[PDB]
RNA sequence: AUCAGACGAAAAGGUGUUAGUUCAU
RNA sequence: UCAUACCGAAGCAGAAUUCGGUAAGCUCGUCGCAAUGGUAAUUCAACUUAGUACGAGAGGAACCGUUGAUUCAGAUCAUUGGUAUUUGCGGCCGCGGAGCUAUCAUCUGCCGGAUAACGGCUGAACGCCUCUAAGCCAGAAUCCGUGCCAGAAAGCGACGAUU
RNA sequence: AUGUGGAACGGGGUAUUGUAGAUUAAGCCUUUGUUCCCAAGAUUUG
């Protein structure tokens, strides 16, 4: 990382510049952007979508696509800096 | 342990009753170890052989 | 550290422990037959077990003593734990 | 900004929008620190599976313009779990990151500058502020509240580690203390 | 508990049957069939095709919660 | 085949289920039924809100596949009493009824058609003249015996099969004593009985049947563990398919019948996981052996829509009459 | 004997016995 | 017997664990009983627990729930993707309902004792002591039970009709 | 092995492909519809 909750290998949309509509992969900033299952925050939060909307993260941060749909995590933002990059907006 | 042990048994100290357990169980180690050798099998009983003729000689 | 809590039912036929050492999971003994155990008042945290049965206060005592057992901790550092202190006669 | 557990992440503020009468709670997550980001009405509800009020709900005290990504119905039960006075406004942008891309404060609504002006406008309208768009995470990167310390043990995001309530704030676990005692400045 | 409709068919879909797509624009599109989504992967015009209601056609405020509005609901 | 246990994998004999191992009963436990013969009405995907405190969908909408029982009510015609002996359990006697019913009495035999009809005729004949004879049964039956089960039989005509012989097996009437066990025995005798008196949609059911042959893969009896019930469905109910959040009012039948079986007009039950069969094939649901005492459980059941589409072929719509309003006039 | 017996590691060890002997008190 | 299940010993601060063993788990019927076998799962984790006993603190306790990752087996085609003799249909293609199949899908999957190692309590020999010679024990993915799978073609019982 | 008798079709429903149509259960459902046969044909059985 530079700086799961889904069943493994679930269809999971690139929300990141890869842009595929399900990949597989799941939990909102765990990469994955999004999931239908909540990520379950460290503060008691969580973090989820209607289905799984993973975006395409290597485990070193150096995200694959620099594109991410939306808002990436601020979590995932600053697990993955390319992520960071990837949308500017951190959630 | 060292000054953190010197330190708890000057404050707390340590069961009585263990240390009469130890003596207890000391007497109890001379029959296990009687027990040992007429139980060790194998290398091992030539090794605990070859150890009680060296301990006794 | 943490204060033991002893709790007494049926007539002191179940002896539950809790907190131990932070334990979340309560411990609890069943006494033998013919043996009553009872909290003293004179000594704090003392458990007073009488019975006619010498060996079956002797095995609760002991049974008591091998619930209240550290593990991988060490003896000489934690000293924490319950243990039989007296014993005789109680006439 | 006061120092509420958060376990190991720092990002409480992130988790929760804290505010003088919308302080929206954390909830699926730890039960000590879900109660830390409650401790003012405490919208502690995963909406869409998103719990993360103050990185996903654009507002403060007068109301949190909670993005339209989120689901309809647990953003409805939000809203009432919420104070009357607070609306749960649905900001339909693109930037779901409503409260950590928009620092909504109740004085001043820092919206992202990715937001458009509509956007900006319905944070503004849910927190009774102006519309400011501003970077795009200008929530996470800065405190809404009604100094610019690197909150989150030295994170570029401030808002996103420190919570910050209309009249109060409030800190991560992990969040830096120099930062949160700037960001009580900040907040007065 | 919504019904959504169909992006392509433009009728109602169910939770579970059909299939939900997200495109790169953030558009979310929903086919009630899977041949309607089929025309649509196939960039079939809707108004092209009679089966879709589009072309036979062609041819969010929150509410404080209570009783009376509930009946109010169940009566609409 | 990797379990040993199954090999040598050889197709089961007998089609309906076999309770080999009934739950362990108790005189404080009531008299009541843990075995009940149904049928595979179908299986459907409905969404429900998960409640498990700790989990992580906890109080989260899941959409939960699962599967549908036709389970008709059940009724019983003999009674059998079981007396422990050194060598094993062996059945002292056997009360069937005064009056069987054509089904039951269909069972007996391989043809109805052909025979003279003669199937417990001269039984049904001493029990009506001589009743002291089978009260001696009856006082035989509470003196010596330890476990009760009764000669309960499926009601076919009411079911939309081509099965005329009554599928009847032992039921063991766990609870009470023996003398108790006799005594609801007798008192429900020639009655039928419903599922939703036997389960409570909060016990714990472990289904047993036989699975599907494949062209020795299929008809082998296997009992599914963990299977817990959602709501048993009475076939008169037009709400059993319409929940407390999906008001709307529709049958658990999908128009059209059910896929490769027909339509329910009985009682059926709800459960997940998957029935060794295939649609209209003989099931029997019984209580677990073990307590499971897992939060799958022990969760209370809130469902949140039921599902009844046309699942054969591709159905975009769950019930007719809401498609009737939302989509056009028809030109018939 | 918790490997008897019955028909080489085998030397020995034994909180293992059986009979015990001898010597100390 | 590498890990693991079990504990014992070791500073083993706790985490991290190591080693030591134990441990091969990895007449015609209708309806029932179970002698005998195979075999209940199977491999491991993390979070909660507690972000704390220990520990200067940080890192991280037993037990609890959750998320699981599996293997294998059990299923089913509802969800799921296809195959598809509706080879059905519209224009050789464009595909395909049903059915079936899936680490291609959705999934479900054990037990209580005996004890091993191991440490005991009490108690002789050895007026005491003394895991032990009498006894009472604690303690294992082991074993046995248990559950499941069969069912003694040459096992059995109850019940029905009976040329 | 004389009646929900079954078996067949005539189908309806039905979804498919598909631009509405045809197949229309074939392991999709189902029939107040129709006819056919049959209160069977032999064998075995104390």
């Amino acid at each position: 990382a530079s700086g799961l909750g889904l069943p493994v290998q679930a269809i999971m949309n690139c929300a990141d510049n890869s842009g595929a509509k399900n990949l597989y992969i799941a939990s909102c900033g765990d990469i994955v952007v999004r999931q239908r299952k909540a990520w379950r925050r460290k503060d008691g939060v969580y973090l989820y979508f209607e289905d799984n909307a993973g975006v395409i993260v290597n485990p070193k941060g150096e995200m694959k696509g620099s594109a991410i749909t939306g808002p990436v995590a601020k979590e995932c933002a600053d697990l993955w800096p390319r992520i960071a990059s990837n949308a500017g907006t951190v959630v | 342990q060292n000054e953190y042990i010197e330190e708890s048994i000057r404050k707390h100290g340590r069961r009585f009753d263990h240390e009469e357990r130890k003596r207890k169980k000391a007497a109890r180690e001379a029959h296990d170890a009687s027990l040992y050798a007429q139980k060790t099998r194998g290398i091992k009983a030539k090794l605990y052989q070859e150890k009680r003729r060296k301990e006794k000689i | 550290h943490f204060p033991i809590n002893i709790n007494l039912t049926e007539n002191g036929t179940v002896v539950e422990i809790r907190n131990f050492l932070g334990e979340r999971i309560t411990r609890v003994i069943k006494c033998l037959p013919g043996v009553t155990v009872s909290i003293s008042s004179a000594v704090k945290d003392e458990i007073i077990l009488e019975g006619n049965s010498l060996e079956n206060v002797s095995q609760s005592a002991a049974n008591i003593k091998q619930i209240c057992n550290v593990r991988n901790k060490d003896i000489r550092k934690f000293l924490d734990g319950i243990y039989v202190s007296e014993r005789g006669n109680i006439e | 900004a006061l120092r509420a557990q958060f376990e190991n992440s720092n990002e409480i503020g992130v988790f929760s929008n804290l505010t003088n009468s919308y302080a929206l709670v954390a909830l699926g997550g730890s039960e000590n620190f879900y109660s830390v980001f409650e401790a003012v009405p405490v919208v502690h509800t995963t909406i869409g599976g998103t719990r993360i009020i103050g990185r996903l709900t654009c507002g403060n005290r007068k109301g949190l313009l909670v993005p339209s990504s989120t689901t309809d119905n647990e953003l409805q039960h939000l809203r009432n779990s919420l104070p009357d006075p607070v609306k749960i406004q649905r900001v339909d942008e693109r930037l779901s990151a409503l409260g950590n891309i928009v620092a909504c404060n109740d004085y001043v609504a820092l919206v992202h500058p990715d937001i458009e002006r509509e956007t900006e406008e319905i944070i503004a309208d849910v927190l009774d502020v102006e519309v400011f768009r501003q970077t795009v995470l200008t929530g996470s990167y800065c405190a809404l509240s009604n100094v610019a310390g690197t909150i989150n043990r030295g994170s570029d995001v401030i808002g996103a580690g420190l919570v910050v309530n209309d009249w109060c704030a409030f800190a991560g676990l992990d969040t830096t203390a120099t930062e949160l005692a700037v960001c009580e400045s900040i907040f007065k | 508990m919504r019904v959504h409709t169909c992006y392509f068919c433009s009728g109602p879909v169910y939770p579970g049957h059909g299939i939900m797509f997200v495109r790169n624009d953030s558009k979310v599109f929903r086919f009630c069939r899977s041949k309607c989504h089929k025309n649509f992967k196939m960039k079939r015009n809707p108004r092209k095709v009679a089966w879709t209601k589009a072309y036979r056609k062609a041819h969010n405020v929150p509410v404080r919660y209570d009783r009376n509005v509930i009946a109010t609901t169940l009566n609409a | 085949h990797g379990s040993l246990g199954f090999l040598p994998r050889k197709r089961a004999s007998r089609q309906r289920g076999k309770v080999k191992a009934f739950p362990k009963d108790d005189a404080s436990k009531p008299v009541h039924l843990t075995a009940f013969l149904g049928y595979k009405a179908g299986m459907t995907h409905i969404v429900r809100d998960l409640d498990r405190p700790g989990s992580k969908m906890h109080k989260r909408e899941i959409l939960e596949a699962v599967t549908v029982i036709e389970t008709p009510p059940m009724v019983v015609v003999g009674v059998v009493g079981y007396v422990e002996t050194p060598r094993g359990l062996r059945s002292l006697t056997t009360v069937w009824a005064e009056h069987l019913s054509e089904e039951v009495k269909r069972r007996f035999y391989k043809n109805w058609f052909k025979s003279k009809k003669k199937a417990f005729t001269k039984y049904a004949k001493k029990y009506a003249e001589s009743t002291q004879s089978i009260n001696r049964e009856l006082e035989r039956i509470k003196k010596y015996c330890s476990v009760v089960r009764v000669l309960a039989h499926t009601q076919i005509r009411k079911t939309p099969l081509a099965q005329k012989k009554a599928h009847l097996m032992e039921i063991q009437v766990n609870g009470g004593s023996v003398a108790d066990k006799v005594e609801w025995a007798r008192e429900h005798f020639e009655k039928t009985v419903d599922i939703k008196s036997t389960f409570e949609q909060n016990e714990m059911i472990d289904v047993i049947g036989v699975t599907r042959g494949k062209g020795n893969a299929g008809y082998m009896h296997r009992t599914q563990l963990n299977s817990k019930i959602y709501r048993i469905g009475a076939g008169d109910d037009a709400k059993n398919a319409s929940t407390d959040f999906d008001a709307t009012e529709k049958r658990i039948t999908p128009m059209g019948g059910f896929v490769r079986y027909g339509v329910v007009e009985n009682d059926f039950v709800m459960l997940n996981g998957a029935t060794p069969g295939p649609v209209k094939r003989v099931l029997t649901l019984r209580k677990s052996l073990l307590t499971h005492t897992s939060r799958k459980a022990l969760e209370p059941v809130s469902l949140k829509w039921i599902d009844t589409a046309s699942k054969f072929g591709h159905g975009r719509f769950q019930t007719p009459a809401e498609a009737k309003q939302f989509l056009g006039t028809l030109k018939k």
